[PDB]
């Protein structure tokens, strides 16, 4: 018998506990083998107030397997240690976003 | 559960009681869906006082000659609704309750706004009185054509169809329910061709002939648009579907129209959706109710010429309901509670079947002065047209408003009346076969 | 008559077909009554503006009801009412008197037609896009008890399961105004308690303020108040309030950048019989076209597979663009939107816990996940009941997101979230 | 280009045809200049679905005793364009692509809103019937 | 007729001088036609309301095509309307049977008219002093792809383009509103991407935010929104939605402080045969005299040295106090503003980062610079496109503040920054 | 393959690397050869939408010479070394500002 603490817990993917590098790679062979497109995002406060996060490098238009996705993130940890870093994945058509993850947190 | 039926519980007189008629799931007792139709319409399945703020059923009833049915009388309190509000009376009793998975069908039949209810809502703008002040009209129920053909007439070409049933005696003239406006013809046009047809017949025969125009719209702000140019035309009246339009939109032309002393005549378009099945649905008695407590002036009631006595008690049960003060409990004639209409002003009771010539006998024995009859949905108008066909709808009204203000017994006298009019009155005579 | 039944009379692209669901007296034969349903829905100049008939279609398994579908020209409509649908086609046709009930049961609105309306105020897409809320189904409460709690007392508990992670807050239907607890200071003490739970954890906190009011004046301004409270939606009985008072508040919902919560209050008077009525496909696409981001769509947990076959029917109709006709699932006309904007599509039944692996497969991302309808609450409270409902949510939603068939390996993800989880590993009891 | 030139595209009941009288500049071919109207009244020169929103040339017809000259059927889709605005009509259509420079004239001929585009509008306050 | 042609008339300072080009049918006498022009542009008293044709000057290098100066009077004009002027000078004068191509290559607003007007809303000068963006030219992209973005992934593409230090973001012309994405969402974004990129970069950020709407109330209430997202700038395609809705904008703007980027969409109908229609040194000078602080002035790079001789004509004719009559360089009267604020000229063509050393020379500093226009993009996005665009851009306002000849030391100057900028490096080639 | 970090990056002259010495003096060369006023402003931050930097002692009506326009900025070295100092450049005459860079920072 006993309450939730005051996190705060920041948008999707955030109440269970934080995904390891497994769980990063299986969503992300989720973006690229559903046909999504695996974009990355990064930005210096992760609430969901401030509304848009700054896409790194490219959204990989032609990102097929999970070991160069995560490779471009691998060039974005050492660059923004302090900054919330996220693996997006759009929808390749039909004007959507889907999956929402961070991967790196400061 | 057994919480919400306390069956000692006399109702207070400011209780808002409701009876429903449930056809529960086999194996549901009937005290279990009764304290059930009283559940989920409230305090559903302590944070605060639940015996202050829950409905209680306090009576069963069961329904003679039909097993698996009740009465399940619920008395929900004041303090639970808001002044003024008929759409949140019916969000609060039939909003969460009818789709309810262990009743089969579920009908409100009656509803009992108190004394202390009633006088948050406005009542009609104008009741049976001042209607009849406002159009100088005493001692006969009024009377109205409805344009046919109802599609495809433009607006002028419907405003002559106007002039033409208004002058021969008609007082009335309504705007039909899938009129407001079509690309064939506008309402902004409808209204100004109409307006230039009733000055036409009221300045030819002094009456103070109106129309229903039709300001049923999309939006409230394009349905007062469509009122305050009524209001600017000068016209004494407009109609409004009130089941298709809702009661928010009912309310705020209720209140238009007492701000604005224009007459409000109330259609009931989708009114047998709801209405029409005997055992699931909100009976017209609660729709008569929740718009006498919202506008209207005058109601659709239907007809009685067609029905059974049993079928036109019930109909006569809530034509009262909706003109007379005071009605008595009478459940053979269809009302459940008691109703204090605490001096609310009345609405006239529409008479709209398949009516013709032969019934102004019955329809003016049956619905009283405090009336309307309307013509032209079923029956095939008239040989010579409009003019001598609302003549013939008018003679033959004050041949009967005659015979009855004579001790003429319309029951048994009243086919006589209409003979011996008939003389009289040529374009009644070649109305008088069919 | 017998000129209303047209049945060679292939339908255009821009009339507005309706099917019925007839069931006429007896010896009423089934051509008559075809041709009466569509007579008194019309014309009881004629030729091109009339109600026809043109198919039959005798209902499988059942004699002495039928499918009636007709054929209404556009030119009979309003351009942008839909209480003039509704009064067109509904209006008159249900009470004539050979027929012992009658059902609405699908309408097609043509492209020509929906263009007329405004549609949502914001779709699926923009409404996510504003709550910046991707990726899975959304969350609510409904504030348990109804009655009773005071405007604070109300906003205590409504604080108190948005901390939780739970995204939306229901107000009730019957929750208007009411002596013990007005509008004005309800919509005070929850937009105070949005602002500390929007605080408290990021996320963008809502609650469905209900506007819904006796008159379109003190609908609006209930609403512009609402809209200066910073408040992201509102919500709205629409069938007390009506297809006037719900297209109002669409056109300004939409002019003021507030969401639409639509809830379907007395929607059970007019589809629960399954012989008359309108059914809630036909009420589910009228409110599509005038405004709503969402609608109660129900549950399909308490469902069998045809009654969950005609729930998901609708929820492709208010959701997905085009929907091709599958009489089956119910949709008995293929209905183009012409990207009009989705409508979400709210479960709220009695679903708990358990149901998150099922209701993240069967209603997809585009949906929102109400609580509290039947189950007996939490028995730690608010705040670890919304949190139990947001792990379990979030568990569901990495589920999917890993591949994991959520069907077979659901009830899986959510044991192996209650060890990571304290207020969800007592919610997966009871 | 050639991508904006679908000649087998039966246009929808629900398009907005565009029916332009396209004069090219010499050397540029007719399908290559009327893919090219169809491109910068739309979808200019994988964010979003480029065949759903493109205007697609659909047909050529050229003009009978005149060389250097064709009809380049345009079909824009319905939703490309604003509900009620003929404003938004000229903007898309008549806005970038007659300035564009492998061509030496281009005439807007004639063009169909669908009935599902014409329901926006008003149309006149009165008709001649109303007037 | 032949009594409004008065080549003895030398034209008063308060008449409004128009200069056609008429190409008259073969047989009609050059007296004659340009007695027609002035015809049925008036009067179809007469000699104080008369249009009168005052000088013939045959075009040099041509037959058959003479430049007919008519000479309208003052008081035949409406104060405050370009909407008269141009019913009255090119209404009813273009369809005369007489003329086989006529088309208004000039025409001078005196003093007298031009104070009757207001001008633009902000000048080049006002309107600097309120971006605080000095001495150099400033920037645009324009967002491709142009349709299909929802309206926060057309927030996203301006937030990153906004992001390399970009100035001003363009709105499309086709992008008003649309079932895609509404204006009411689309400026939400965006406001909110502003605000983020303005943030990030100190700069005043912005975007042209189109408030082109089919009604005169649906375009101030779209403007209305954009003052109270407090946006700096809107932008109004001026020729689809006329000259009264300038107008009714132009005094918007200046009383709400609103910039207003006017766009010449369709202004190609009716200026690009060079034998008739209205040439856009009118259309320039029209929108002046109603308002915009930005108008498209197309490009300088893919022109000739006449067709960039009258592109620099009427760039100086909206930007500078007074022009000289110079008919090579296109403008045939000298016309003098009257202290009326000037107009930006906005080069949008295939513009990329070479042609900074020129259109830095070429436009001044009063200038701004879109890009995207026929260019493929850059290979690294938007925030490293808009980077190279705006370190090319300074790289060529630091030479051209150190007295480096930009026409030859201009080339060097991009190569010497590409070494101290890596996103420049890669649109240095492509 | 890289991505723009995130800098203040102040006004103007601000994308490309700082100027040095030579080209302080040369743009204040570019000042009076053309005929403009060279005025020097300082303010404590450098966004740009803090709208007035506070102006140096005059602006510098008969500055001739970059050797005395710098040297009033070499008085303003040591009396400001937390505030950008900035030489900006007024139109003589038509009412325009030009040149602004800034020649000290914190």
């Amino acid at each position: 018998m006993q309450t939730l603490p005051k996190e705060r817990r920041y948008e999707t993917l955030s109440y269970l506990p934080p995904l390891t590098d497994v769980q990063i790679e299986k969503q992300v062979q989720y973006i690229l083998s559903q046909g999504y497109i695996p974009a990355v995002e990064f930005n210096e406060v992760s609430e969901p107030t401030e509304l848009y996060w700054t896409l790194w490098k490219l959204p990989l238009f032609g990102a097929k397997t999970s070991r160069e996705v995560l490779a471009e993130v691998q060039s974005c940890r050492s660059q923004y240690p302090g900054h919330y870093i996220r693996v997006v994945g759009f929808d390749n058509i039909k004007q959507c976003q889907i999956l929402s993850f961070i991967v790196h947190k400061p | 559960r057994l919480t919400y039926y306390t069956p000692d519980y006399t109702p207070k007189d400011t209780d808002i009681l409701a009876a429903f008629r449930v056809t529960p799931q086999p194996g549901v007792p009937f005290e279990e869906a009764a304290a059930a139709v009283a559940a989920e319409s409230s305090t559903g399945t302590l944070l605060t006082d639940l015996d202050r703020y829950k409905g209680r059923c306090y009576d069963i009833e069961p329904v003679p000659g039909e097993d698996n049915q009740f009465i399940a009388y619920i008395a929900y309190p004041l303090d639970l609704f808001e002044e003024g509000s008929i759409t949140n009376v019916l969000t609060s009793i039939v909003g969460n309750v009818f789709g309810f998975k262990a009743l089969r069908a579920l009908r409100l039949e009656d509803i009992r706004f108190p004394v202390a209810y009633i006088k948050t809502f406005q009542g009609p703008p104008h009741g049976i009185q001042v209607e009849r002040d406002k159009l100088n009209k005493y001692g006969r129920p009024l009377l109205g054509c409805t344009i046919k053909p109802k599609l495809g007439l433009s607006a002028k070409n419907y405003g002559r169809a106007v002039y033409e049933c208004l002058r021969g005696g008609l007082d009335f003239t309504k705007d039909d329910e899938n009129i407001n406006s079509a690309p064939f013809q506008r309402w902004r046009d409808r209204f100004l061709f109409v307006a230039d047809a009733i000055t036409k017949a009221q300045a030819e025969t002094g009456e103070i002939k109106g129309h229903y125009l039709n300001v049923t719209a999309p939006t409230c702000e394009e349905m007062l648009k469509r009122a305050e140019y009524a209001k600017e035309l000068k016209q004494p009246i407009i109609m409004h579907d009130y089941l298709t339009a809702g009661f928010t939109a009912n309310t705020t032309l209720a209140r238009w129209c007492r701000d604005n002393g224009v007459l409000l005549h109330i259609h009931r378009a989708m009114h047998a959706v709801i209405d029409r099945q005997k055992n699931h649905g909100i009976h017209f008695r609660v729709l008569a109710k929740a718009l006498r407590l919202s506008g209207g002036d005058h109601i659709h009631t239907g007809t009685v010429v067609g029905k059974l006595e049993g079928e036109r008690g019930i109909t006569m049960g809530f034509v009262d309901l909706l003109r007379e003060n005071y009605v008595e409990q009478d459940k053979s004639r269809g009302i459940y509670f008691t109703q204090d209409w605490a001096s609310l002003p009345g609405v006239m009771a529409v008479a709209s079947g398949g009516i013709h010539v032969w019934h102004m006998p019955a329809l003016v024995e049956i619905f009283g002065d405090d009336s309307v009859l309307q013509f032209g949905g079923g029956t095939l108008g008239h040989p010579w047209g409009n003019a001598p066909g609302a003549t013939a709808n008018r003679v033959a009204l004050e041949a009967c408003v005659q015979a009855r203000n004579e001790g003429r017994n319309l029951a048994r006298e009243g086919n006589d009346v209409i003979r011996e009019a008939a003389k009289w009155s040529p374009e009644l005579a070649v109305a008088c076969e069919l």
